[PDB]
DNA sequence: TGCCCCCCCTTCGGTGCTTTGCACCGAAGGGGGGG
């Protein structure tokens, strides 16, 4: 007896028509078991080829999780679904969530299955489960309730969500709660023991609605301990000709961000035509230029601030030895945040795992800090990334990415 | 009494009406054979005759079946297909025998007139109108509309293919001991039952399909091996492809070469070591489909090498899920790679080859990674898991590559196999400048209008050179200037350029390239013992960079 | 002189940085195969 919220597409756009990519045996077995149980419970229904729309589907396992989790690559549908900020169903972003000492993430996506979907919109949620060795043609399904991973599911359900959270937000007014896609970010400044206690209260607080992948898992963040990676000039005494050449190349690049950087008195040290390993002293005018340039790299970049109407963009640089640097920006050279990762899972043996782990780490930070997911510039070939990333993905969301190939002519973010 | 096959709702694209294409002239031999087949469809109820209220029409023709005495009726629905709604094809790929598991009982079935046994959408039959001449357009003739799925409509395969699954769905759930490979009307049914209990379930399936209007004639019913399935031959323990016909024509046209490479690619799934590089290299160019090409010395030898492979009959084995999958790749040279997938030694499940040349400058390590990725996708399609790899590359060679590459690259669980030729990096750039090596400050320049340019270097020991170049670009001179530094330097040399373009190519350690200049640079680097490359910005008064930029500009 | 799917090889035009040359890529047209 619940009326369905009518949903339209962006005018001038069709539905998603993305082909299903091959799936491993263990993921197909997980999906068939899940798509059979969801068919018994009427949450999904079989369709035919007359539905011209399709969206990829596969399964994942979250961190320290042993049971599979269905994940649908709704990236094409979300881009083509009407932005619910125009419908005013958008969720405001609390600027204090990044200031809490602890933030627990809860997968509340299972509650979306209780709300029906607009009938005229169900044809856009079509997906196809493949078969191993193409034994069976595509078994196509579509959604009848709010699907997990669609950007409209938390927007429609937010009206119901604000009611379920009312008693807990009033008994604990210092706890900040943010909702993004299937996740619920709960942040407090309490002790870790009292934080997890309030988290367990929030779980049992949701069970009181469940009676009237699962909710038991939670992942602890600490945004107050997040640090940034600035551009740094190395400290040396005996600079070789090649040392100053690399430094001048680095400073010249950095001048695109810090316009006060000068290199006139350092370039004149490279006046002659000397061997790369010849040690040269630092002139008096060059000593001040290097010291003055370090001070410019200390102060912040002028005029950098987050525009909520602009897309976030993230670049990543593979530095080797398990080191990975990244920068989040909206306009070029106006970086909102720079950082570095190290000793991630897969260090010194699997790059694709680390890059997949770093994309998840960056995306999680962008959700906590701005409530958005950035578009990634991944330092990897297209086929290399498309072959393995699904084997190491552990999140319920999937960011947008393009592929780049920029050799490191100037080691800029890491010495 | 047969249960109705539920009609699939079919629409046209918005704001589009049905087709009106009339009919092209047809020869009398075809017009006569058509009226006989159409009368058979009126008898069985597959085609209605009434349509004076129907302004639509689609052209019709007829070609014979493959090596059969029966003509096949086809309708050119290309105008209807443009105006019909889009379908999502449920056919995602082709089944392969190397993914089959051995069974004790096997049967092959084929539904008769399969498209004509599924009721078309009621409101859509008006747009399937078509005319046929009675006697050379002397009299008007018989008009008809399709009451079932026709042949030539873009939705006919997908509709029948999904409808076939709905009919088999209750049978497969109530018989989990059975495996059914459905591909259009072709049906492969295998089980580990007594082949008598198999014949029972097969007849149960024959009646169950006959309970929805799908006939299974005995002419297409295969009960005894070898089972001709998907263009293969299925024996109880092994499988092989149906025989391959190589055209032995002594005057090769472009279309002959295209047919040759196509059949070699098809045979390369089970016949190991098939090459098509030198043969397809004859095909490159803007030549017409009929131009005669003389086979080059390398292409004739490569064609002879393929003849030797296809002389001996080769077979594959079936998939045992209890054993691991093994994939072993061999380098064939000139960017060619073959591989075999097996579970027990010398018993290949299937073979294949990767000869794709992506990028203007590459090396064997990249091509091997691309080959591993092609195998991984293929294996997950066929068996749903990634095979253990046996690669002709040493662990130290791979570790040196992926740790130092700026891009993220990775190969799954793999072990080294000493099967020459081995894949290796032919040179490696030092990370730090070389003490005691001459430092070559290098630069080039070219005029955008005259296409003239100069390229040269200046070293710390006083050595200099400038060379004028004609019909050149800024990028070529920058490459040409590095080439001069490599030629006139000792075994160890430091090279400082300002060319981001040239430095990006060389730092990727290519061993092969489409550019004659890059290859000569590669040849020089392999001769060297220590090479250090460094980049500095231009027009900043740096070292010899300002000195050499003036000499070239 | 039809339809749908998969594969490889070559060509060609669009796209974005190596920049107005050069490189990459997806579409398309040739072939093979299946029903
Ligand atoms: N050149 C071809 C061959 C086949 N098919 C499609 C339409 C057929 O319905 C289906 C199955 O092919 P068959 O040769 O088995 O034809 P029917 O199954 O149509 O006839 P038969 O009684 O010979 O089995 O494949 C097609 O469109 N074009
Ligand atoms: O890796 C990109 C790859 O994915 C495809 C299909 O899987 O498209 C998906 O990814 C795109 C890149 O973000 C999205 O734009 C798109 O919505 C999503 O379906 C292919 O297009 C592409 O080859
Ligand atoms: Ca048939």
């Amino acid at each position: 007896p619940i009326e369905t919220v009518p949903v339209k597409l962006k005018p001038g756009m069709d539905g998603p028509k993305v082909k299903q990519w091959p799936l491993t045996e263990e993921k197909i077995k997980a999906l068939v078991e899940i798509c059979t149980e969801m068919e018994k419970e009427g949450k999904i229904s079989k369709i035919g080829p007359e539905n011209p729309y399709n969206t990829p589907v596969f399964a994942i396992k979250k961190k320290d999780s042993t049971k599979w989790r269905k994940l649908v690559d709704f990236r094409e549908l979300n881009k083509r679904t009407q932005d619910f900020w125009e419908v005013q169903l958008g969720i405001p972003h609390p600027a204090g969530l990044k200031k809490k000492k602890s933030v627990t993430v809860l997968d509340v996506g299972d509650a979306y299955f209780s709300v029906p979907l607009d009938e005229d919109f169900r044809k856009y949620t079509a997906f196809t489960i493949p078969s191993i060795n193409n034994e069976t043609p595509g078994i196509r399904y579509q959604y009848n309730v709010l699907p997990q991973g669609w950007k409209g599911s938390p927007a429609i359900f937010q009206s119901s969500m604000t009611k379920i959270l009312e008693p807990f937000k009033k008994q604990n007014p210092d706890i900040v709660i943010y909702q993004y896609m299937d996740d619920l970010y709960v942040g407090s400044d309490l002790e870790i023991g009292q934080h997890r206690t309030k988290i367990e209260e929030l779980r049992q607080h949701l069970l009181r609605w469940g009676l009237t992948p699962f909710l038991w898992m939670g992942y602890e963040l600490h945004p107050d301990k997040w640090t940034v990676q600035p551009i740094v000039l190395p400290e040396k005494d005996s600079w070789t000709v090649n040392d100053i050449q690399k430094l001048v190349g680095k400073l010249n690049w950095a001048s695109q961000i810090y316009p006060g950087i000068k290199v006139r008195q350092l370039s004149k040290l490279l006046r002659g035509t000397k061997a790369l390993t010849e040690v040269i002293p630092l002139t008096e005018e060059a000593e001040l230029e290097l010291a003055e340039n370090r001070e410019i790299l200390k102060e912040p970049v002028h005029g950098v601030y987050y525009d909520p109407s602009k897309d976030l963009i993230a670049e990543i640089q593979k530095q080797g030895q398990g080191q990975w640097t990244y920068q989040i920006y909206q306009e070029p050279f106006k970086n909102l945040k720079t950082g570095k990762y190290a000793r991630m899972r897969g260090a010194h043996t699997n790059d694709v795992k680390q890059l997949t782990e770093a994309v998840q780490k960056i995306t999680t930070e962008s959700i906590v800090i701005w409530g958005k997911t950035p578009k990634f510039k991944l330092p990897i070939q297209k086929e290399t990334w498309e072959t393995w990333w699904t084997e190491y993905w552990q999140a319920t969301w999937i960011p947008e990415w393009e592929f780049v190939n920029t050799p490191p002519l100037v080691k800029l973010w890491y010495q | 009494p047969i249960s109705p096959i539920e009609t699939v709702p079919v629409k046209l694209k918005p704001g589009m009406d049905g087709p009106k294409v009339k009919q092209w002239p047809l020869t009398e031999e075809k017009i006569k054979a058509l009226v006989e087949i159409c009368t058979e469809m009126e008898k069985e109820g597959k085609i209605s005759k009434i349509g004076p209220e129907n302004p639509y029409n689609t052209p019709v023709f007829a070609i014979k079946k493959k090596d059969s005495t029966k003509w096949r009726k086809l309708v050119d629905f290309r105008e209807l297909n443009k105006r019909t709604q889009d379908f999502w094809e449920v056919q995602l790929g082709i089944p392969h025998p190397a993914g089959l598991k051995k069974k004790k009982s096997v049967t092959v079935l084929d539904v008769g007139d399969a498209y004509f046994s599924v009721p078309l959408d009621e409101d859509f039959r008006k747009y399937t109108a078509f005319t046929i001449p009675s006697i050379n357009n002397e009299t008007p003739g018989i008009r008809y509309q399709y009451n079932v799925l026709p042949q030539g409509w873009k939705g006919s395969p997908a509709i029948f293919q999904s409808s076939m699954t709905k009919i088999l769905e209750p049978f497969k759930k109530q018989n989990p001991d059975i495996v059914i490979y459905q591909y259009m009307d072709d049906l492969y049914v295998g089980s580990d039952l007594e082949i008598g209990q198999h014949r029972t379930k097969i007849e149960e399936l024959r009646q169950h399909l006959l309970r929805w209007g799908l006939t299974t004639p005995d002419k297409k019913h295969q009960k005894e091996p070898p089972f001709l399935w998907m263009g293969y031959e299925l024996h109880p323990d092994k499988w092989t492809v149906q025989p391959i016909v190589l055209p032995e024509k002594d005057s090769w046209t472009v279309n002959d070469i295209q047919k040759l490479v196509g059949k070699l690619n098809w045979a390369s799934q089970i016949y190991p070591g098939i090459k098509v590089r030198q043969l397809s290299k004859l095909l490159r160019g803007t030549k017409a489909l009929t131009e005669v090409i003389p086979l080059t010395e390398e292409a004739e030898l490569e064609l002879a090498e393929n003849r030797e492979i296809l002389k001996e009959p080769v077979h594959g084995v079936y998939y045992d899920p209890s054993k691991d999958l093994i994939a072993e790749i061999q380098k064939q040279g000139q960017g060619q790679w073959t591989y075999q997938i097996y579970q027990e030694p010398f018993k290949n499940l299937k073979t294949g080859k990767y000869a794709r040349m992506r990028g203007a400058h590459t090396n064997d390590v990249k091509q091997l990674t691309e080959a591993v990725q092609k195998i991984t996708t293929e294996s997950i399609v066929i068996w749903g898991k990634t095979p253990k790899f046996k690669l002709p590359i040493q662990k130290e060679t791979w570790e040196t590559w992926w740790t130092e590459y700026w891009q993220a690259t990775w190969i799954p669980e793999w072990e080294f196999v000493n099967t020459p030729p081995l894949v290796k990096l032919w040179y490696q750039l030092e990370k730090e400048p070389i003490v005691g090596a001459e430092t070559f400050y290098v630069d080039g320049a070219a005029n955008r209008e005259t296409k003239l340019g100069k390229a040269g270097y200046v070293t710390n020991k006083g050595r200099q050179k400038v060379v004028p170049l004609t019909n050149t670009t800024n990028q070529k001179t920058e490459l040409q200037a590095i080439y001069l530094a490599l030629q006139d330097s000792g075994l160890e040399v430091n090279i400082v350029t300002n060319s981001q373009y040239a430095l990006g190519i060389i730092q990727a350690q290519p061993d092969k390239s489409e550019s004659e200049l890059v290859n000569q640079i590669i040849e020089q680097l392999i001769k060297k013992e220590k090479v250090y490359l460094a980049w500095v910005p231009a027009h900043k008064g740096i070292g010899g960079n300002e000195q050499v930029d003036k000499l070239v500009s």
